[PDB]
């Protein structure tokens, strides 16, 4: 069965496919495996409880008696043929479901540093597939390593002292010196032969090996069928994390980091990866701001220690002088006002940094849109000057056209 | 219709100068090029006019153009002479026959006869005769160098070299010095004459233009990432079709009638009589079978892992068909669906089908996760045609 | 010929000292080679003056510059001698070649006329003689130790070496004390004149300035790519990219004619007329379709996957096009795009054609899973042609 | 000017061997043979110093010692094991050291011997071979009765330098010599090491004359010292791209050093007659390899940046136009394989699509909306104002 | 010569079928021995046990599996 | 990590990529400015 | 088949080509099946004097192995 | 086992058959094996001078290797 | 331990066996181990004829090899 959640949404056990049992079942290792693995990606003013919460099948859904829940956790998991795939849900409609995917993987782009090509994700807009996020970087993996398997084959040399019955290479000469004459009959060579299998051929061996067995659609199987065969010479191995390693990207193999580190991403039981929701957001921030900011230059995550360091997503400033706090906040901003907790943070940032301070937050059809300029001046009795800027998402589409309008309210700002 | 494909192949080997006939195995690409060969120059057994080789994994150039290897010397102690491999002992060969029936005035062909004696003897080359060998061979490219290109483009004894499974060993390390000298025009007496130098023995090396390296080509294994360039530019690509059209009833009969003696074709014909009328007295059943099986290969895989015609062209009655399909097309089916069982059903069109007369049945046992086995299932007699006559 | 392959590799080979090729297959860069050293040296074939041998992955170091080889003498078979690769029997013969016209050699200048017939023997050195060889090597860098640079700046003869896939082989490997001389003021008579010290036969060893290196490396394939930064500096990469406007009316008659000089000019001129007026009169036919081919091919593939003018190049009717086309570069552009039918279909300009005068038709069942297929279909006659002008 | 001359020579008295590492194209070898020639006067390899290179086949048989067949009579092949490159310079370091000794190596007639039989250039015939053999005997057994104040201060300064250290496979060409390679580990130092070698058992140190001027690449980065241990011997010294040398006047002193006011007037002009077609400017070429090594550092890496042998044999803007589109812009477009919002990035034409850029745009477009550039060959003064936007 | 037939033995418990040479799978013609339980009843046990032993061995071959039976 | 200009070994380079990376450069220090970049960093 | 050394009467090795098991048991497959045909009764004799030394083991010395050469 | 050289006659070096040490574990378990067997007693005087020579602690001397070679 | 050729001035390449590093330690640790005490080790001249015989800074003779292989 195919489930489908947005953050902070549920769904009914009664309308569901499949049975109610075997996916209450498919949840409770999802998130205990969340829990053995939640240290590995990093937070932002996530609230995690890590001790409490997550330990108590709370890591990634809420799985309650009678629905089922999401918390603010994007990404997807394929367990126990029930896969879940969480979209946050700024990108929710009022292929029907396939225009968030690839806002959701575009987004998934720029913040989290990913290289992949938008005509690689344009070949599926319109093929009417069944909407999965596995089954696209699935794709996005096995797209991209058979574009870098076309050219090269990734042939690296490796040498061995071999005895041949003929001669390649460099004839060793102290192993053939000392070499009795009842044994003549074999040089002893040291040739740098080229080998196929490698280890990174071994990798991608058992990537598409362990990719072809999970994959559902009509393209991927296709497509990791021509893969496994063009691998076919190599011997298989065992997937671990010690293969990943050990590996290193020299300038003979670097054009495959990019199938390489979605293999990463894929494979290392559980499948997929998931991510945080605030960080993502304020990842992507970071690409809006540097490249909507001439006059001032932006570093993300400054650190100042109150009294326990409380530290801004992001802080511009020109030189040194102007401290202009930007504090990434995924909230929805009910009300046209900051609630409690998102104000009492700004307080801070500000002053310990005469420091205005700016809280972009999302806007689309379904989050809430306040009006075009900057929408709402705040002063904290203190001539402080809060600004909530809103960013447009045009990144359903191609096309940047809210970046122009983000530039314009940040330059009645700046 | 076989005369065309003696044809298409005769065409394109003298304009590119040499061939691939790539195409899915159980075609008949080895059989074409074999006896399109034995047809054009009459020799049914290699050596002299053309030799057979065949590819693997672990195959290297210095068994194909020469490298250095150990050889006894007349029941003794062995020495380290370098052997020229299974081409230079034919592209030599194939310019030292050619040479004979030029008239120059500076041909030594006393010299040029003692050459081909040395190059076409079947026993190993003992050292009382390999200096002289070697010191003929330096005489031929001496002479080659000194003959105009107006008197090196026609040589008259057509010399063929069957390469079979190119794509198995690894094609651009194999012809070390013939991606550069394959070309039609960088053979002997062509615009763009190469002798190219060879590592080894360090004496220089050239294709002649007699000869025509005909390849035959499987593409269900190591497929279609080939060197693209070195080796794809050289070799006019000949794609062999799996053609159903020869499982017929008269195109069976006449296969199998052309090659018989007296009392096996009229045995021939009661065999085939009886297994068609037991398949419901339908003379194109194979033909329908095989074209429909082929058309879901190429729809869900590649359009050239296709099971070919070489396996159905042997069969007198049901139980022959039957021991062809459960050894020489599903264990093939399997191998191409790498172990899969929801989409290779699809190409039975039994998809949704199980437990009956079905070719591969689900077991009654799910896995813990929900994942399901399927396992292989024999069938015998009318089961089986009923098995096979919802393939259509 | 002479107007811009020629008289760009003429200056740059002057300037750099070494040249690299670089190009996709089917241009001429193997051609351009092979013209520019014969036009230069006046010797249509290998040998004295130049040098022509190619590289590949059962390539040594030990065999190119200097290893150790086991001969074959007489009364001990196997004895280990370290043998002179391919460069060093031509950094050598260019040296002792160039030192006959000099001024300080007047002591030994029947040594080097001797060490000259040495490297010049193309038998094999005997033992007796070896030493006698080995002791005029050492005598000759003890020479060039007291000759000074500005007499070592111009050696009278140019010798080339034409490698030919340069890429193919471990070019850090095979290129082993060549990584640091290949240089025009690092070889001998430049700004730095050094000379390395040769690891096996101990003795040193300088790439004389007479030396030329025309490497023709392919860049289509990737994996065997020149990126080493250290090596692309030695060289010098001309990009010969593949031109269509050799495929023109006039242009096809220049190519051709001007080689083949012989009384069948009256023949191709008419047989070239009619190809044509095939065509629709269109003088710019080929020209527009493979100009219109590898624009298509670099925006959705590499830009060095193009296809070449050398298969255009030869052809002559309707129907060498018809065969250079099925069996060349359709079985080509089905080895880029392979299973990739939507591309394919694009980059011949037939993506909403699916029916009718096409080259791939569009299958009539569809998959389970909802994929699709398509399936070549053999065009002859106007069709064809009616096929090939929907490209342009 | 003198400034890398006495950093070389600094580090090779401290640390006692060198590398010159940095991107390629930069005086790498030139710093290391004109130090060598400079401090020793010896302008062809010989006694004094040899120059060799590493490779993937230069392995440790060769190098230190081995087994070689040979026997200098046309019978008889003696399997005897050959001292290689670098024990022949070492044994000749050390008894060329022991001839300005007074009283405490007492050889004075065997180690003379012993050397004319080590610079000897034609092969060791075996009556001599035997001598050769039981004379460094005999040093292994002088060369420990030494004090180390008498061992330390070995007077003629001996040099091994090689070329592409991290191209051979370094820590199997370094043997025995993984252990002697530090200035107090030598003979003379406070803690000697007569380490013994595996193959003749005869026991080896390297003398405190010889020192290793190892010229590296580094942009290989498959093959670089990452060994740890072969960082702590060696003193790295940062050779970097310097584009100082391409001005008018620092090009006019480089070109003109070795012409003798012959062609050096045709040399003036030429420079006169490039620098006035790229706008009188003297600084061009200058800030046109700053502007490319900066934006070449923040994309690839540090190390992969253009020297500056490129640019440095220029005469004319024709010959700027011959090592740009076929020494630097192949050199940039291997580095960027079909990347190319980068590659013009590098450029700095982002923006640039038409016109008198190097890459110009295709009219096509893809099925799936891809695009990919053409380059394009300019000539004339519309190549420089191609050039100059690069600044 | 047609005499001599090539009776492979594989042990697929580390490499398939579908993992052997590409001139191994065409050639030959794959047999499966299936693992059969129908070897292990308690009549087929002694059937088994009777073609090695002798007489008086088979009569304590009898009681062996008559008591191992009967303990499960 | 703060530290970008004056005494430090490696200065930022005033341009970033582009799409968002940025390298730095090993500046050579001298005499009591090259202590007051070592003092630093105990 | 391959190289194997072999020593001749207390000797310097002599190399002397030996047969595998493969063209031990083809080339077995052959001169055992030519004892029934008709055709190949020219030379009974001497395809059953290959037979023989075929199937016997350690060949000791040449001159029975240039007699099994000559065979 | 292998080929060894011996000290054999100056001008006459063989290369004989030295044995090593699983042939001649196994050798000298059959030969002490058939040393206590009561059908094998054709030639039991013999088997004990195998014997010696299968836990002679040395290199085998040259004048009896053959002796070695005969049993 | 390993094999070496060692052919002196003008005889046959008598294939040697040469003890590496370690056993000339091995075995110069064990007699110099002996040659201090006296329990049973009868032949210290003996002993001391072996010490000698692994401090030879020059390779053995096989006239001196032969006694070393001995003791
Ligand atoms: N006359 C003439 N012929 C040309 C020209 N360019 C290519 N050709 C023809 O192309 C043919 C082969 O081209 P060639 O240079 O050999 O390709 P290549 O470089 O070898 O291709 P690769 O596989 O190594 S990558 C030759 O027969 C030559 O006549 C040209 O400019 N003029
Ligand atoms: N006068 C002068 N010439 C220089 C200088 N730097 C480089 N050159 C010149 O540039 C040329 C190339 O420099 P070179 O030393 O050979 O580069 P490299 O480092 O050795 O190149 P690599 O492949 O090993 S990495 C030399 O001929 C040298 O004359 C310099 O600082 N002063
Ligand atoms: N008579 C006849 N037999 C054919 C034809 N095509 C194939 N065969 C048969 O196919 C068999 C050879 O198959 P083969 O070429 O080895 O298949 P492949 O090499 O794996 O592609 C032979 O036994 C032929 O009898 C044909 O056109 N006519
Ligand atoms: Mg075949
Ligand atoms: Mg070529
Ligand atoms: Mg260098």
């Amino acid at each position: 069965t195919t489930i489908t959640l947005y953050e902070h949404d549920e769904k009914r056990y009664r309308d569901i496919a499949g049975d109610k049992k075997a996916i209450q079942d498919a949840l409770i290792k999802l998130n205990k495996q969340f829990k053995k693995d939640f240290k590995k990606l990093d937070r932002s003013e996530d609230n995690s409880d890590t001790e409490d919460t997550i330990d108590e099948s709370k890591g990634v859904v809420e799985v309650y008696a009678n629905k089922i829940k999401a918390r603010h956790y994007v990404g997807f998991a394929a367990v126990d043929n029930v896969f879940l795939q969480i979209l946050p849900k700024v990108f929710k409609p009022k292929e029907d479901t396939w225009e968030p995917i690839l806002a959701f993987i575009r987004m998934l782009d720029m913040a989290y540093g990913l290289k992949i090509k938008d005509h690689d994700l344009a070949y599926l807009q319109g093929r009417n597939l069944r909407p999965n996020l596995y089954e696209v970087f699935i794709y996005l993996f096995a797209k991209s390593l058979w574009s870098e398997v076309q050219r090269g084959y990734h042939r690296e040399y490796v040498e061995v002292h071999r005895e041949e019955k003929f001669l390649r290479g460099k004839l060793l000469m102290s192993r053939q010196i000392r070499k009795l004459p009842h044994q003549l009959n074999t040089f002893s060579v040291e040739v740098h032969e080229l080998i196929e299998d490698n280890l990174l051929n071994r990798i991608f061996y058992a990537s598409v090996r362990e990719a072809l067995r999970r994959t559902t659609w009509g393209l991927n199987r296709k497509l990791l069928g021509e893969l496994m065969l063009a691998f076919d010479g190599i011997t298989p191995i065992h997937l671990r994390t010690e293969h990943f390693e050990r590996v290193h990207f020299t300038r003979l193999n670097e054009r495959f980091r990019r199938p390489f580190e979605l293999a990463k991403l894929l494979f290392m039981e559980v499948s997929g990866f998931f991510v945080d929701m605030n960080k993502l957001f304020e990842r992507f921030i970071e690409r809006v701001l540097v490249r909507n900011l001439p006059p001032e230059y932006k570093l993300f995550y400054q650190e100042s220690y109150p009294f326990s360091s409380q530290k801004p997503d992001y802080v511009v400033r020109k030189g040194n002088t102007p401290v202009v706090v930007l504090d990434a906040k995924y909230r929805e901003l009910k009300e046209r006002i900051p609630s409690s907790d998102m104000l009492r943070q700004l307080y801070v940032y500000s002053r310990i940094w005469p420091a205005v301070i700016v809280i972009p937050s999302s806007s689309t059809y379904n989050q809430g849109l306040p009006d075009k300029p900057l929408e709402f001046e705040f002063f904290d009795e203190r001539k402080l000057f809060i600004v909530a800027y809103n960013m447009d998402y045009v990144k359903t589409g191609a096309i940047f056209k809210a970046d122009k309008n983000f530039r314009r309210s940040l330059n009645n700002i700046i | 219709n076989i005369k065309e494909d003696y044809f298409r192949v005769d065409m394109l080997l003298n304009k590119k100068g040499q061939v691939i006939l790539y195409g899915p195995p159980g075609t008949g690409k080895t059989w074409i090029a074999r006896k399109y060969v034995v047809e054009e120059t009459n020799e049914k057994t290699p050596g002299n006019k053309w030799e057979f080789i065949t590819f693997h994994q672990s195959y290297s150039y210095e068994e194909f153009i020469e490298g250095f290897r150990p050889r006894t010397d007349n029941e003794e102690k062995i020495r380290y002479v370098v052997e020229d491999g299974i081409f230079k002992k034919i592209a030599l060969r194939a310019l030292v026959k050619g040479l004979f029936e030029l008239e120059d005035a500076t041909i030594g062909k006393d010299k040029i006869h003692r050459l081909y004696i040395l190059l076409t003897k079947k026993e190993p080359l003992s050292p009382t005769e390999y200096e002289e060998y070697l010191r003929l061979k330096r005489y031929l490219w001496e002479l080659v160098g000194g003959l105009p290109k107006d008197k090196l483009k026609n040589l008259t004894p057509k010399f063929y070299l069957i390469i079979d499974e190119i794509n198995r060993g690894n094609i651009s390390k194999i012809f070390g010095e013939l991606i550069t000298l394959l070309e039609k025009d960088k053979r002997l007496g062509g615009e763009n004459q190469l002798i190219v130098r060879l590592p080894y023995s360090g004496e220089p090396f050239a294709v002649p233009p007699n000869l025509y390296i005909i390849g035959t080509m499987n593409t269900a294994d190591r497929s279609i990432a080939l060197l693209d360039v070195a080796l794809r530019r050289r070799f006019a690509f000949i794609e062999v079709e799996p053609r159903p059209e020869f499982l017929e009833k008269e195109n069976l009969k006449k296969i199998r009638e052309k090659k018989l003696k007296t009392e096996d074709r009229k045995r021939l014909n009661e065999k085939l009589n009886e297994l068609f009328s037991k398949l419901g007295n339908d003379n194109y059943f194979l033909k329908t079978l095989l074209e429909k099986i082929n058309v879901r290969i190429t729809v869900v895989k590649d359009r050239d892992h296709r099971i070919g015609h070489s396996y159905f062209l042997n069969v007198e009655t049901v139980e022959d068909l039957h021991h062809v399909w459960y050894y020489e097309v599903l264990p093939l089916l399997m191998e191409y669906f790498y172990n899969d069982w929801e989409t290779i059903k699809w190409v039975l069109n039994e998809k949704g089908k199980e437990h009956g007369n079905v070719f591969f049945e689900k077991l009654r046992l799910t896995g813990p996760n929900g994942e399901e086995a399927y396992q292989l299932k024999v069938l015998e007699g009318d089961a089986f045609i009923g098995a096979l006559k919802r393939i259509i």
